[PDB]
């Protein structure tokens, strides 16, 4: 057991424009083992039908996955990523800021 | 420039809920193009790149066979490994295997590598001359002697030096349009006040391929790596990559700072200032 | 393509 903690990033495919169709991403990397749970939240609610990439890893054996869905950014609507790994004492939630 | 053909194999046991899950992925450079997931009924190697969608049944039949065979060996290796350590039959364990071949910028074969990892730690490793193995983890010495007694390195040297290279060339032809296209980054700086006296200057680099890139902020024209918050290069999800760099600055002194971008798809390096 | 045979550990 080498157990490492996931590094998370929430962001959009393209620069966010209110009303313009886009893609929301949650890039989880640098973690181990591979067992990981990732949700995409809209106003606290889990978004249905979220695709993720295929499980791969880097030269240092850490795994990386990308979760994504097609959304339309609004001023009011809040989006976030919810991750759970064995190395986490509770689900870690990081909100989407179109500025990062 | 240099190109490579890499594969990543992962098998994870689930003692309670049945047979180990096996996943396999193939890469030309920073592009994935194939994958095999045995977690379904009737699993096959399937294309993950558009320039692969028109391959013959013959191709997928062979890749499905290879992947299947590997998945079964990894499943049994797991059990074997469990004994090499005094490990209980209750825990889930991980076996990883990556191998690839690289072409020099001169386009010939340059190098090959192959590695095994157990529970995330260097287990067994193929030497540089590709002619024998080495126990990296002290607990891999048996796996090592068994591998060197049966000349397993010879089958791998054959693959890496010849087979792997030939297909890397074919792949570059089939996918030239995207694989050989230097897609340059789209850059710009954003402004974000933190208080009346501070503000964040964030330099973006969007929609670029390949993934190798460098973002630096310079204060006045000097080095200034302290203060620079750098995020890891992230996949946009459409084949390109993203990355940004942010530095904290006093309100009114924005012009002192400049963002510098280096990419392979950029004729000359690029410089950005924030334009009010 | 990937390799025809892997290692029995």
């Amino acid at each position: 057991m080498i157990q490492r903690t996931p590094k998370i990033q929430v962001y959009s495919r393209h620069p966010a424009e209110n009303g313009k169709s886009n893609f929301l991403n949650c890039y989880v990397s640098g973690f181990h083992p591979s067992d990981i749970e990732v949700d995409l939240l809209k106003n606290g609610e889990r978004i249905e039908k979220v695709e993720h990439s295929d499980l791969s890893f880097s030269k240092d054996w850490s795994f990386y996955l990308l979760y994504y869905t097609e959304f339309t950014p609004t001023e009011k609507d809040e989006y976030a990523c919810r991750v759970n790994h064995v190395t986490l004492s509770q689900p870690k939630i990081v909100k989407w800021d179109r500025d990062m | 420039g240099s190109h490579s053909l890499k594969y990543f194999h992962t098998s994870v046991s689930r003692p309670g809920r049945g047979e180990p899950r096996f996943i396999s992925v193939g890469y030309v450079d920073d592009t994935q193009f194939v994958r095999f997931d045995n977690d379904a009924a009737s699993p096959r190697m399937v294309p993950r790149a558009p320039w692969m969608e028109q391959e013959g049944s013959e191709y997928w039949d062979r890749e499905t066979r290879s992947a299947r065979d590997t998945a079964q060996i990894f499943r049994v290796n797991l059990r074997t490994l469990r004994g090499y350590y005094n490990q209980s039959e209750a825990g889930s364990h991980t076996l990883q295997w990556m191998h690839g071949c690289e072409l020099g910028p001169d386009r010939r074969f340059l190098r090959g590598y192959e590695q095994f990892a157990y529970d995330g730690k260097d287990y067994l490793t193929l030497n540089e001359d590709l002619r024998s193995w080495t126990a990296v983890d002290t607990a891999a010495q048996i796996s090592e002697q068994k591998s060197n007694d049966a000349s397993e390195a010879e089958h791998q040297r054959a693959y890496l030096e010849d087979t792997c290279v030939e297909w890397l060339h074919k792949y570059l032809e089939k996918g030239k349009e995207t694989l050989l296209h230097l897609e340059p980054p789209k850059t710009h700086v954003t402004h974000h006040p933190i208080s009346d006296h501070e503000a964040t200057l964030r330099c973006w680099a969007l929609g670029f391929y390949p993934a190798e890139i460098t973002l630096t902020w310079q204060q006045d024209g000097e080095g200034h790596t302290q203060d620079t918050e750098l995020v890891e290069t992230r996949p946009a999800g459409d084949g390109t990559f993203q990355k940004w760099a942010a530095v904290v600055v006093p309100s009114g002194e924005e012009q002192r700072y400049t963002c510098h971008v280096q990419h392979e798809g950029l004729p000359e390096p690029v410089t950005l200032r924030w334009k009010p | 393509v990937m390799g025809p045979r892997t290692l029995i550990l």
